[PDB]
């Protein structure tokens, strides 16, 4: 299932949902939560319970009349003339399926050459300590500390398990408590984004 | 359509032939009416349901 994005919503309108349908091998990929475009075709499925008054329908074109005891009444009339319901609904076929924007060393593998140059321009600075900083929050004033503890807690620690069969925490978790109109909730947005 | 002539040496009794028919139901007594019957040496047959 596959729902309409949030920039394409006109006024007061509620997202469209649509359902998608994989086959072979691009079953794989497109898991919950992504972002993603497809490409593909449009197709019209049958549906069932969609009219609940009669519509468009279909017959046979032989010029066939009952015989007395075989009337072509309801049910029977209907079941000899092979009268179908016409109900259909849309269906999207993906054959191509990629994010909208895209083992450390896959991550490695899959970086070009420039975009690993890139990265170890970046590794190698101290300032990455103060630059990451500004970066994420350049119009928020002062409040340092809670942008060095929000770039810890993106980053995040390692957790390890022990022998008695425990388990122990590598996540960290922050919580800020302040006065109205302390820009509380713009770290919120910024992270978000 | 045939033209023949020919010499008769035999011709049976005139008997009876029905053109239509009605039939009734043995639980509910209700009747189909007024069933046209073929002409010429056909019969009929009745319905089940
Ligand atoms: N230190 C600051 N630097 C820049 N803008 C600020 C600062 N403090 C407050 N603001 C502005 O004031 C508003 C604060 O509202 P908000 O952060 O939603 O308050 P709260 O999160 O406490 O409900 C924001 O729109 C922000 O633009
Ligand atoms: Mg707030
Ligand atoms: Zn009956």
């Amino acid at each position: 299932r596959i729902q309409e994005t949030q920039a394409e919503l006109p006024r007061g309108s509620i997202p469209r949902s649509l359902e998608v349908i994989l086959r072979a091998e691009a079953v794989e990929s497109a898991q919950a939560g992504d972002k993603c475009d497809f490409t593909g075709t449009l197709i019209v499925v049958p549906d069932v319970s969609k009219l609940s008054t009669p519509g468009a329908r279909a017959e046979t074109n032989s010029r066939v009349s009952g015989v007395d005891g075989y009337e072509t009444e309801g049910i029977r009339g209907l079941r000899a003339l092979g009268v179908r319901d016409l109900s259909y609904r849309l269906v999207f076929l993906a054959c191509c399926v990629a994010p909208t924007n895209p083992t450390a060393e896959s991550i490695k593998n899959q970086m070009t050459v420039k975009e690993w140059e890139k990265v170890f321009e970046m590794s190698q600075d101290k300032n990455l300590y103060h630059n990451l900083c500004t970066s994420l929050f350049p119009t928020i004033h002062g409040n340092d500390e809670v942008k060095r503890g929000v770039l810890l807690m993106l980053f995040g620690g390692v957790p390890k398990t022990t022998g008695e069969g425990t388990s122990l925490r590598g996540d960290i978790n922050v919580c800020i408590v302040g006065d109205p109109s302390t820009a509380k909730s713009q770290f919120l947005k910024h992270v978000e984004e | 359509l045939v033209k023949i002539p020919g010499i008769i040496i035999a011709a049976s009794a005139v008997r009876a032939k029905a053109t239509r028919i009605s039939i009734q139901c043995r639980s509910c007594r209700n009747t189909l009416t007024n069933i046209a019957m073929r002409p010429g040496l056909e019969g009929y047959a009745l319905p089940r349901k």
